[PDB]
């Protein structure tokens, strides 16, 4: 079992969704190395069944300033998915503001 | 743009820092975790940031943002923006926090 702290981690993005940073709580819930998403899109992340719905989201964070993303799955470092839902805030646009909360185990 | 991300208690005190602070304001993370944000602010702007972080709460999640003088690990006085909002974990009761982005801007116009 996990604390709250222990599944949530923050993550800055450009306005093209690329990462500019990401906290290390990453690693320990999806393996990846913050160095290693630096620069990609977080739409490669994404389960394809979900794509649609986060294409929708990015554009209604984008004209209202906030979002809650609704659920969706992430792609794990070594395979499989982990179900997410990100609080997503515009600075202002300068970047994206991500607060990502792991929902599930990788599955 | 010359920026890093903070959580702070409600108080105001630094739970975290994204190592880019370095580069911003000179300081390591762990020379900034665990003091108030406050305690690097100019005298005149101190009250201003105090109230910016008791009001943050009360907007529901919007951005709030404050323009300071942030002294840096050269006692310098640098212009920072930091928007701010509050986060909690929706499946849970536990207090809010605040999430910061903070920029080195210019004052000018
Ligand atoms: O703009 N964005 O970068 C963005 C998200 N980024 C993100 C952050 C962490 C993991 C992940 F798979 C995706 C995640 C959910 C979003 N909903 O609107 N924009 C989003």
């Amino acid at each position: 079992f996990k604390g709250l702290d222990s599944k949530t981690f923050l993550s800055e993005h450009s306005m093209d969704m690329k990462f500019t940073y990401c906290d290390d709580r990453i690693t320990e819930l999806i393996g990846y190395h913050p160095e290693e998403l630096l620069g990609r899109s977080a739409y490669e992340f994404y389960h394809a069944l979900d794509s649609e719905n986060m294409t929708k989201s990015h554009q209604n964070l984008c004209t209202k300033g906030q979002v809650v993303s609704g659920q969706y799955r992430m792609l794990a470092k070594h395979g499989g998915y982990v179900w997410l839902e990100t609080q997503g805030t515009v600075i202002y646009p300068q970047c994206i503001m991500c607060v990502n909360y792991v929902l599930s185990e990788i599955e | 743009p010359t920026r890093f991300i903070s959580r702070h208690n409600i108080e105001g005190i630094f739970t975290f820092v994204d190592h880019r602070c370095v580069a911003t304001v000179g300081y390591q993370p762990q020379e900034l975790l665990g003091k108030n944000i406050v305690e690097f602010c100019h005298p005149e702007d101190q009250q201003l940031l105090r109230d910016s972080f008791q009001q943050v709460v009360k907007l529901k999640g919007q951005v709030l943002s404050v323009m300071f003088r942030f002294r840096s690990k050269n006692q310098e006085w640098l212009w920072m923006r930091t928007s701010s909002f509050t986060f909690q974990n929706p499946y849970s009761d536990e207090i809010e926090y605040i999430i910061c982005t903070n920029t080195n801007v210019k004052n000018s116009s």
